[PDB]
């Protein structure tokens, strides 16, 4: 309720290394983990390089891509607040779709149910990789421009004729951790394979 | 006699000073730290010491001076470099050898052992003289003859006059008795910075400050002994205008005063002045330093010295004016001076006022600025000098709302308004015609008409053209140049020509380095008269534009001519060009 | 030849202060050592003195002090830091005690800190460039030996990573023009974790013969945090003007220094100044900065790149707004660029150097420096404007030049600014990269480039 | 604590709560011990407000139950810094040592902050925010933390200290500290009063920390948390949509935008508004909330889980 | 509105955003006006 | 039609919205700095005056003994 | 009063009003005598006032209380007091109607602020003294007509 100019807040941020800055706006919208991803920071991102590399040698890139997507969406939110989504192109539209999916699937958690009571690192990194792979493949597809339209036409094509993958992506948060890592990992690998089938099957008939 | 008792940072309390007076400067400690008295509570005093007080010892001696913050004037004041508290930086550096300023230097302001050539006036050994009488003059250097005025608040019948010869300041060049008691005067005069210099009568300013730049000379003229304001923060316009004033301005002397700016900026400017050289109208080549005095107090200097630098400079300018010379002061950064005053007030815990500045900031700024003006001298022979202040302002972010800016705009008569937008658009003068103004034009109209009765009408027409320039600007912005009429198109073209040919200068180019008022007046005539002569013909705008190509080239070149040919030749050329343009406009109609 | 009296007249303890009773002839800023009842030792500084009284501000806190067992042994000194030419290549604590597992400094002189100011007559305009290795600094916002250029940052922004990169990669541009370069590195009030980062960087840098890491942690006593930048500036001044060596100084988080001054001033019962910060904070920062500059009589120089944290991510804060006037530049770190995952997030377009023209020249650096700098500036602005337009015009109506500027903006953001943490870049190859980005536009399109330069370099 | 501003009907809603408060468990709840034995403590109240509360308590038939400690505005100022303490001590004795559920209504805590300010100023102490004493937080903690059930006794203490923001804000030290200490915040907004809704309670600023404990399948409908979390989200997003449409025009809105605006209208009119003498059963309130929610399709109801949707989306 | 440091920051941010949006809308309007002028010339 | 709508929106933003916000920013700046900052100094100044009065009273009482 | 920002011709308007001042005439002895206070005016403005008043020929019925910005700041506070006291004597105790004029009242406000800040008094809005209302009353709240006397201020 008070800005960072508060002397206690400034003193803490002058020393504290990781700031999980919860925003009251997210609390109004009933987003329960409520961490504002624009203002939070973690100066430990460099020391954790070894652990991230050994766990999954491609997590850093997907995390950076997710950060870029979130920042781009927050950037053009002001432009949409003025003009509207009418001028939004294929890249912007797919970026906002992925940002909304990330916001409601990844960044949320109920914590009052076994779906989100405790998310292990493997499940979280698999969700991130799935979402980022979907974003990258969709961007490549709309950049291909096959069928003389491509673009937002291809975006609608993948949101309608390929929306079952989208629904499975947005429901991936419900993978029960009690099933164990060898089961959830297999399920997410299958979902990744199905996503790779899309944007290639969609490109088969040139949209 | 006098020992410290409590040393809390800058504040110092010294006992055994019952005879001390308020605002009397004092020497503190063995290191001869200099500080001013503030409160005389009890038999004790209270002193704020300018330089750092670290290392003071209780019961270290305190030595009174029996004088407020004062400046030692006289010969040798020109050319040198001085600190805020009147400390000669050059001689200090030479004497100490090293670069750092010693903590507690005691070098006198002017070298009292150097010799200057002295010669008295025709006054007799038993005549009568009074304060302000010019009894001798001294050739401090070539072409900057220095008059020796008998100090004010001193008068009496003459007793001794020193015959012409070689003398130093320590010599008793003059001795006289008012009553039976007799007093002997040297060539050195001390005067407090806060107290102004005595005047006989504040005259009405009646002569423009010819800065050598057309935009300042004609569009927004400034008069001798008149305040000026510059919003100088970038674009080097302040440096450009200062150089123009030093080299070409009518003033017989210039006293730059720099307070609390960037140290390297003062280094650059104080290395620029010696490189600056000005040619004499008689063909001689001189150095501007021979008529320039410089008071520079960087940020590293004590805050009190930074506040006192402005008063030191204005007192020096007043002393120069005491012998009837026209002298121009240049406050480098009044915003820095105001910040220094704010810091001093915060040290004194004075009740804060608007935006944190002390409540007397406006009053003190007005008191400082009120010293400028053309003034009749004190004492004979009859002569009249002037002091004009061109002190600049540095508004925060360009928002003319800070109390310093508001007070300056309320006090200063003429504001010239340098614009960063013009600097971005590569404008050498950088003077924004839309915001600048000259409130002294009504008083200057007498000379303006005496020189040329049509010049004032030309200036009014030019102001009207400038006012219509923005109108045509939004006209083109909203519908374009197509909707403009033939007369409207002619007016727009003439406004553009005025902006890009005469209202703008070229500075660096030798032909446009200095713009004489004669050339400026002829250019203004050749522009305005042509504008009218084309205007009443409405004639197709395209047709006159096609057939006035030679006239347009002549109008453009009316500013390309170098001043080498002199006024008689350039005036004749401009008159011939104007006559040719008039013939072309009238015959083709 | 005088052994200082060890008074045992403690007559009042409150907070960090202890008030002695009947000290005979003190000094205002004297330095005093305290031997507590338990035998432990503390060093304290003397604040305002009065009749036989002397308030002492004690380092390391005042816990355990008792008014009948604590001796306060004076010295009669003003903290003359030990200074020598062998001070280089070693890490020092906040107060100067070495912590590099080495010996104390054997001094060639005992210079009093807060040295006397330079005579403004003796200064000289700064000249020549100082290579930093970061393309955004050495191309569009050039730096000259003798400037005082702040590096405005904010909490969370990777200020310290840029500090380490500057400390390592700094060098003299004059390598191709035809080793007297030393980097006094000061860090005030750093975090407990970044201390390990600084120790690692200065323990494997590879050029240890150049740097001197004055280090003052956050949990170190505050007065140490005040004295640390002054110690660093004194050592740099010695190595510059008393040893004829070019010197660079990086002051880290001078906002913490301002807070430390605020803490000290309040303890002296002084009324707080504007916005909480003391009014004399302007004088203090001017005193810290103006020690730089180039001296005519000496071949050395001092160049400052003080890193300042701007709270609330705005410049209206008293410390940044105050230091804006004293200095002549601003190199902002932008939060959005950090979000965009560009490692050096320097907002080049907002950033500027008030005297970048001196660094650009013919003798020093390369001829085309100013031209390429202006062209890059203008083209970046145009690209940002075109991206903003494409956000609202659908990007179908954009002309060819609009797409050229869009791709140039993308390339400049993802290939030029995003230098690696260790990719040292000489100014020549940095300008070669700039020309690589520039040559995309037609030779006639680069309007801001003067003639005889396009013909020289546009051919690649 | 009910947060209010000058002129809003905080006293009226306090009286309504006093008249209507009762147990909810399975809708089953003489109950003399279950009778809340309200203890009303008024500090710095206009005599009209005191007469109003007196008459309301007399009319509601509770005159044999309630208890009133009054410190009127004309009454000496200092007694305002003792009256709430007396009330809390009486409540503690009536609840813990006598086994009666007790409800407390402290009135105009700003009129207590004023007494703290007067006392602190009269002693020349160091001021705090806006000149309030530096220990106002300690006093407010001492005056609030004296309520709550106790394990060893069957009693309980539940207090509703109403508060008046000076200039209708929250950054003011007294409402700020009260929000820090108290486990809830009910907001009465001037905007709702200007639109003439008798309960002006702005449901978006509102908060109760112990909300997740009171509700539950054992004492409420299983969908209560879902229902609340959805209405809150739709109201907040619809308010954002209305703010956007205020500049982009009613035409630029989409179908979802129109649905959100209709939801806002019916929520602020049919749902929030209630009779000054008419209560609403919790199940009736949930039915009304479900009617409000069912405007949107099943897809848009993201917060509500499908299990609760199947049992409630049709009804 | 109630005056506070956070409120001042919010108002400054709103002013900056309004200025940016105004510039963007002016650019869009200029482009639309250019297109309208071209269409009018084509019709003529 | 589109140009008319866009021009109306742009003119409204330039005239109404920005000129509405900027006075609000000025009033907020004045309320904080013009009042709260001034009061803080006045409060502390009165406190320092109280301390000085206490010290003077103590000194006078000691001298009277 | 006249509300007019800095740089506006309000001084010229005041001079024109004072020179053209007269009764409705719908008498010369009781005609308008003008007391012209000048708090904190510039030297050029002072010379302008003197010359303009001497030119209109109405010096016979106009009193100037000039106080330049060079004069001490405290001495500016007593200038309106003296001007209004002289006006009171001329109007009530002699009969002739007085048209009191005070220029640059903001200068008087600044003088009050400086004097109050010197003594460290309780500050009102914008750092001005908390009794500025009473002082501006004691300045302004003297215009009126007294029943038993034919004067008017």
């Amino acid at each position: 309720g008070g800005d960072f100019s508060d002397p206690v807040t400034s003193a803490t941020l002058s020393i504290v290394q990781v700031f999980w800055g919860l925003d009251k706006k997210l609390a109004q919208r009933k987003h329960f983990p409520s961490v504002n991803w624009l203002i939070s920071y973690s100066k430990y991102s460099t020391a954790l390089e070894s652990f991230y590399e050994q766990f999954d040698p491609d997590f850093i890139n997907i995390r950076t891509k997710a950060r870029e997507v979130l920042q781009r969406e927050d950037d053009l939110n002001e432009i949409v607040q003025l003009v509207g989504k009418d001028a939004l192109a294929e890249g912007d539209k797919i970026t906002l779709e992925t940002a909304k999916l990330l916001r409601e699937d990844y960044l949320a958690q109920n914590a009052f149910t076994p779906y989100d009571k405790f998310c292990p690192f493997y499940k979280s990194v698999w969700m991130m990789r799935n979402i980022i792979h979907f974003y990258n493949l969709a961007n490549q597809a709309v950049e291909k421009g096959a069928g003389m339209d491509g673009q937002k036409i291809t975006y609608t094509l993948i949101k309608h004729r390929l929306g079952d993958l989208f629904y499975r992506l947005v429901s991936q948060k419900f993978e029960d951790p009690a099933e164990g890592e060898p089961a959830l990992v297999a399920k997410f690998k299958k979902l990744h394979e199905d996503l790779t089938a899309g944007f290639r099957a969609l490109e088969d008939e040139t949209r | 006699y006098g020992y410290v008792r409590k040393v809390s940072g800058p504040v110092v309390i010294a006992d055994g000073m019952n005879g001390a007076a308020m605002y009397e400067l004092v020497r503190v400690g063995h290191d001869n730290l200099i500080g001013e008295i503030i409160r005389l509570e009890g038999d004790s005093a209270t002193i704020q010491v300018y330089e750092e007080t670290a290392g003071l010892m209780v019961n270290d001696p305190v030595l009174r001076t029996h004088k407020p913050l004062s400046v030692e004037l006289g010969p040798g004041i020109l050319g040198n470099i001085f600190d805020g508290i009147q400390r000669p930086l050059k001689t200090i550096a030479i004497r100490s050898g090293d670069v750092y300023i010693p903590r507690g230097v005691s070098v006198p302001a002017l070298d009292k052992d150097t010799l200057w050539e002295f010669q008295p006036k025709k006054i007799g050994e038993g005549d009568l003289l009074t304060g302000g009488d010019l009894y001798a003059t001294v050739f401090e250097n070539s072409l900057m003859q220095h008059h020796v005025a008998l100090p004010p608040d001193a008068m009496g019948k003459v007793t001794y006059v020193a015959p012409a010869g070689q003398y130093s300041l320590k010599d008793t060049v003059l001795e006289l008795e008012f009553q039976g008691v007799k007093k002997s005067f040297t060539m050195l005069q001390a005067w407090p910075v806060r107290t102004p210099r005595p005047v006989s009568s504040k005259l009405a300013a009646d002569t423009p400050l010819l800065t050598g730049q057309r935009v300042l000379d004609a569009l927004f003229p400034s008069v001798l002994g008149g305040t000026c304001a510059i919003p100088g923060a970038f674009g080097c316009g302040k440096t450009v205008i200062s150089q123009a004033l030093s080299k070409y301005s009518n003033s017989d002397t210039v006293v730059y005063v720099g307070c609390g700016e960037r140290g390297n900026e003062m280094a650059e400017v104080l290395m620029d002045f010696p490189q600056l050289t000005m040619t004499l109208p008689d063909g001689r080549e001189e150095s501007v330093m021979k008529r320039t005095t410089l008071v520079a107090n960087t940020s590293n200097m004590p805050v009190a010295a930074r506040e006192a630098s402005i008063y030191t400079g204005i007192t020096i300018a007043e002393y120069f004016r005491d012998m009837g010379y026209n002298v121009s002061m240049m406050a480098d950064s009044t915003s820095r001076w105001a910040e220094a005053l704010r810091e001093i007030s915060g040290r004194l815990a004075e009740m804060p006022a608007d935006s944190g500045y002390p409540a007397y900031l406006a009053a003190r700024l007005a008191s400082f600025y009120e010293r400028a003006g053309k003034v009749k001298c004190l004492g004979g022979p009859e002569r009249t000098g002037s002091v004009t202040i061109v002190g600049a302002v540095s508004p925060p972010g360009g928002d003319f709302s800070d109390p310093v800016t508001s007070a300056t705009l309320s006090i200063v008569q003429v504001f010239w308004g340098l614009d960063k937008k013009l600097a971005q658009r590569k404008h050498f003068p950088s003077v924004n015609w839309l915001i600048s103004y000259s409130k002294y034009s009504t008083a200057l109209e007498s000379f303006y008409e005496q020189f040329d009765p049509d010049f004032i009408n030309i200036r009014t027409k030019a102001r009207e053209v400038l006012q219509r320039e923005d109108d045509l600007n939004e006209i083109v912005q909203l519908v374009g140049k197509d909707a403009l009429a033939e007369g409207d198109k002619i007016t727009l073209e003439t406004a553009k020509l005025l902006r890009e040919d005469y209202l703008a200068q070229n500075a660096f180019t030798p032909y446009d380095k200095f713009c004489p008022f004669y050339k400026s007046v002829w250019m203004m005539r050749n522009i305005i008269h042509f504008y009218n002569l084309a205007n009443q013909a409405v004639i197709t705008y395209t047709l006159i534009k096609h057939r006035l190509g030679d006239l347009f080239y002549r109008l453009v070149s009316q500013k390309f001519e170098d001043p080498a040919e002199g006024e008689p030749a350039l005036v004749a050329k401009f008159k011939k060009l104007h006559e040719d343009l008039t013939a072309g406009f009238r015959a083709l109609e | 030849l005088e052994v200082a009296m060890e008074y045992r007249t403690v007559t009042g303890v409150a907070g960090p202060l202890v008030i002695l009773d009947k000290v005979k002839g003190p000094k205002y800023y004297e330095i005093v050592n305290i031997r507590l009842g338990d035998g432990t030792m503390r060093r304290g500084q003397v604040l305002e003195v009065d009749g036989e009284k002397a308030v002492v501000q004690v380092f390391e806190g005042t816990s355990g002090i008792d008014n009948k067992f604590t001796t306060v042994q004076f010295t009669g000194e003003v903290l003359k830091t030990p200074v020598s030419l062998d001070m280089l290549g070693r890490i020092f604590n906040g107060s100067g005690k070495p912590i590099d597992n080495g010996p104390p400094i054997l001094p060639e002189a005992y210079l009093d800190i807060s040295g006397s100011s330079i005579n403004p007559s003796e200064r000289t305009y700064p000249e020549e460039m100082i290579q930093t290795g970061i393309s955004t600094i050495d191309v569009m916002n050039s730096i000259a030996r003798g400037q005082k250029i702040p590096l405005f940052s904010a909490a969370g922004l990777p200020h310290n990573e840029i500090a380490a990169q500057i400390c390592r990669q700094a060098g003299l541009v004059k390598r191709l023009e035809k080793d007297n370069f030393a980097i006094v590195f000061a860090a005030m009030g750093v975090n407990m974790e970044t201390a390990q980062f600084f120790k690692r960087d200065f323990e494997e840098n590879g050029s240890m013969e150049r740097v001197t890491l004055f280090l003052n942690l956050a949990n170190d006593p505050t007065i140490e945090r005040i004295i640390t930048p002054r110690i660093a500036l004194t050592t740099a001044e010695y190595l510059a003007y008393e040893c004829g060596k070019h010197v660079l100084v990086i002051l880290t988080d001078m906002s913490s220094y301002a807070d430390a001054l605020r803490e000290v001033s309040a303890a002296r019962e002084e009324v707080p100044g504007r916005r909480g910060y003391p009014g004399y904070m302007y004088t203090d920062l001017a005193q810290i900065y103006e020690r730089a500059g180039r001296i005519e009589g000496r071949k050395g120089s001092i160049t400052q790149i003080p890193i300042l944290t701007m709270p609330n991510d705005d410049i209206t804060h008293p410390t940044p707004d105050l230091t804006g006037y004293i200095t002549e530049g601003q190199i902002y770190i932008d939060r959005q660029l950090q979000n965009r995952q560009i490692y050096p997030p320097i907002n080049v377009l907002p950033s500027l150097s008030r005297l970048m023209k001196s660094a650009i020249g013919e003798g020093m650096t390369r001829r085309d420096h100013s031209d390429v700098s202006n062209q890059l500036y203008a083209n970046y602005a145009i690209g940002k404007d075109v991206q903003a337009m494409k956000a609202v015009v659908g990007e179908e109506a954009l002309s060819s030049e609009d797409l050229l500027y869009l791709e140039f903006l993308d390339k400049f953001e993802r290939k030029f600014v995003a230098q690696g943490a260790y990719d040292s870049r000489n100014i020549f190859q940095s300008l070669d990269l700039a020309w690589t980005l520039l040559r995309i536009f037609p030779r006639e399109l680069l309007h801001r480039i003067p003639g005889k330069t396009l013909d020289q370099y546009y051919s690649r | 604590p009910l947060f209010s501003a000058a002129g809003l009907p905080h006293n009226e809603i306090a009286a309504q709560i006093c008249r209507q408060a009762g147990l909810v468990k399975r809708l089953e709840k003489d109950g003399e011990e279950d009778n809340f034995a309200i203890v009303f403590a008024a500090m710095g109240v206009n005599m009209e407000t005191a007469q109003f509360f007196k008459r309301d308590f007399e009319e509601n038939g509770s005159m044999e139950r309630v208890t009133l400690f009054l410190n009127l505005a004309n009454d000496p100022t200092i007694e305002r810094i003792i009256t709430p303490r007396i009330a809390l001590t009486t409540a503690e004795y009536l609840a813990y040592e006598c086994g009666k559920h007790v409800l407390v209504i402290l009135t105009d805590m700003s009129s207590y902050a004023d007494a703290l300010r007067e006392v602190s100023a009269a002693r020349e102490e160091v001021p705090g925010r806006r000149g309030y004493p530096g220990y106002m937080y300690t006093d407010l903690a001492q005056i609030y933390e004296r309520a709550g059930r106790i394990e060893g006794r069957k009693g309980s203490i539940t207090q509703i200290p109403i508060l008046t923001m000076p200039n209708d804000d929250i950054t003011h030290p007294t409402p700020d500290l009260t929000g820090y200490i108290t486990e809830g915040q009910i907001y009465i907004d001037r905007q709702l009063q200007n639109r003439q809704i008798y309960p002006p309670i702005n449901v978006l600023p509102s908060l109760s920390r112990l909300m997740k404990s009171a509700i539950g399948e054992g004492m409420t409908r299983r969908d209560h948390s879902d229902v609340s979390n959805q209405l809150y989200a739709n109201y907040a997003i619809g308010k954002d949509v209305q703010a956007m449409k205020a500049v982009v025009g009613e035409e630029a809105l989409s179908s979802e935008d129109l649905l959100y605006l209709e939801f806002l209208d019916k929520f602020e009119r049919k749902f929030v508004a209630q009779g000054a003498y008419d209560s609403r059963n919790i199940f009736q309130s949930l039915d009304l909330a479900w009617t409000l929610l069912r405007i949107f399709p099943r897809e848009l109801l993201h917060r509500i889980p499908g299990k609760t949707l199947d049992q409630y989306y049709s009804r | 509105v109630v005056p506070t440091v956070t409120m001042l920051g919010v108002m400054k941010s709103r002013l900056v955003g309004a200025t940016r949006g105004h510039a963007l809308l002016k650019k869009k309007s200029d482009a639309l006006t250019v297109q309208f002028r071209q269409i009018l010339k084509n019709i003529v | 039609l589109t140009l008319d709508e866009a021009i109306k929106t742009t003119n409204r933003r330039v005239n109404a919205l920005e000129n509405v916000v900027k006075p609000r920013l000025e009033n907020t700046i004045t309320y904080i700095k013009g009042e709260l900052d001034e009061l803080e100094r006045e409060d502390f100044f009165r406190l320092k005056k109280i301390q000085g009065y206490k010290k003077r009273e103590i000194e006078r009482q000691l001298a009277s003994s």
